[PDB]
C-alpha cells in the first residue's frame, strides 16, 4: 500500500529519537 | 518490555492490542493492512494452559498508547470475523510457526495514529537479516520478569548469530526462528516481556525508508536475563503462507 | 485498570 511510512514521521521528513540507532547498525 | 523507554506518540501506528471482550490485555499483534492482523498463533491457542480463544472472545485495539485508558478520538476497536492458525503450528515441542492472521469485520480507517506496516520480500529479508543489526520491539508487557506501563515502551536490540542463538537454550531452535538481544559483556540490555507476545519486531530499510515486520515476539526464557535471548518468528520464512490465506 | 470500554463494542 503507502506500507511502512508513518503519517508522523516519514511522511512529514522527521525522525524519531532513536531509529539512527538503527540504521548505524546497518553495517 | 525490559529497559525499553515511553514510545513518542505515533511512532507505531501499526501496533495492536489484542484485548478480550469478557477484559485483559491478551497479547500484542500488528496492523498489515486495512483488514488483517498478524500475531503469534500461541496468544490464541496454547492448550497446555487450556487457551483457545475464538473470533467471538476478542477485540482488536488499534491506535493506542496508553494501555488502559481508552482512547477517544485516537483509537479504533474492531471485531473479528475469522481467525488463521498455521497449520504446522508446533506447539506440543517448540512453538515451531509461531503465526496467525485474523481478519477483521470491517476495514479499519487509516489515520495519523493507525497505519500498517510492510511484510519484507526476499531482497529485504537477504540484507536486514544480519547477526548486529538492530531491530525494534514494542509493546505494553511486562517492564520486569517478577511492573505494567503506563504507555507504549520502545527497545531496540540486536539480531544474534544463529550458533550463539542455539548455545542459549535446551530448545530446539527451528529456521523458522531467530532470536535478539544483547549479550552479556554488551552493555546494553532489553527484552520482550509478558504480555509482549505476538507484537512485531521492525526493520527500518536504509534503502526505501520504510518499516518492515521481520519478526514476532514468540518466546523467552525469563525477560531480560543474562545470556539469555528473546526468540521471535521469522516473518518471511513463513510469507507464501501468509499471501496464501489473505489471497 | 482497564478502563471500560463504550458498550457498542460489547
Amino acid at each position: 500500500a503507502d506500507c511502512g511510512l508513518r503519517p508522523l514521521f516519514e511522511k512529514k521528513s522527521l525522525e524519531d529519537k532513536t531509529e539512527r540507532e538503527l540504521l548505524e547498525s546497518y553495517i | 518490555i525490559v529497559e525499553g523507554s515511553d514510545a513518542e506518540i505515533g511512532m507505531s501506528p501499526w501496533q495492536v492490542m489484542l484485548f478480550a471482550k469478557h477484559e485483559r490485555f491478551l497479547c500484542g499483534a500488528s496492523l498489515i493492512s486495512d483488514r488483517w492482523v498478524l500475531t503469534a498463533a500461541h496468544c490464541l491457542l496454547y492448550p497446555p494452559w487450556d487457551k483457545n480463544f475464538t473470533e467471538n472472545d476478542l477485540l482488536v485495539r488499534i491506535g493506542k498508547h496508553s494501555r488502559t485508558r481508552y482512547e477517544r478520538n485516537i483509537e479504533k476497536i474492531s471485531m473479528l470475523e475469522k481467525i488463521y492458525i498455521h497449520p504446522r503450528y508446533n506447539w506440543r515441542e517448540n512453538l515451531d510457526r509461531d503465526i496467525a492472521l485474523m481478519k477483521l469485520k470491517k476495514p479499519v480507517a487509516f489515520s495519523d495514529y493507525i497505519h500498517p506496516v510492510c511484510l519484507p520480500d526476499r531482497e529485504t529479508a537477504a540484507s536486514l537479516l544480519q547477526a548486529g543489526y538492530k531491530g525494534r520491539v514494542t509493546g505494553w508487557g511486562n517492564l520486569k520478569e517478577t511492573g505494567q506501563p503506563s504507555v507504549l515502551q520502545v527497545v531496540n536490540l540486536p539480531i544474534v548469530e544463529r550458533p550463539v542463538c542455539k548455545d542459549s537454550t535446551r530448545i530446539r531452535i527451528t529456521d523458522n526462528m531467530f532470536c535478539a538481544y544483547y549479550k552479556p559483556d554488551e552493555g546494553k540490555r532489553g527484552d520482550a516481556c509478558e504480555g509482549d507476545s505476538g507484537g512485531p519486531f521492525v526493520m527500518k530499510s536504509p534503502f526505501n525508508n520504510r518499516w518492515y515486520q521481520m519478526g514476532i515476539v514468540s518466546w523467552g526464557e525469563g525477560c531480560d536475563r543474562d545470556g539469555k535471548y528473546g526468540f521471535y518468528t521469522h516473518v518471511f520464512r513463513l510469507k507464501k503462507w501468509i499471501q496464501k490465506v489473505i489471497d | 485498570d482497564f478502563e471500560e470500554i463504550p458498550e457498542e463494542y460489547l
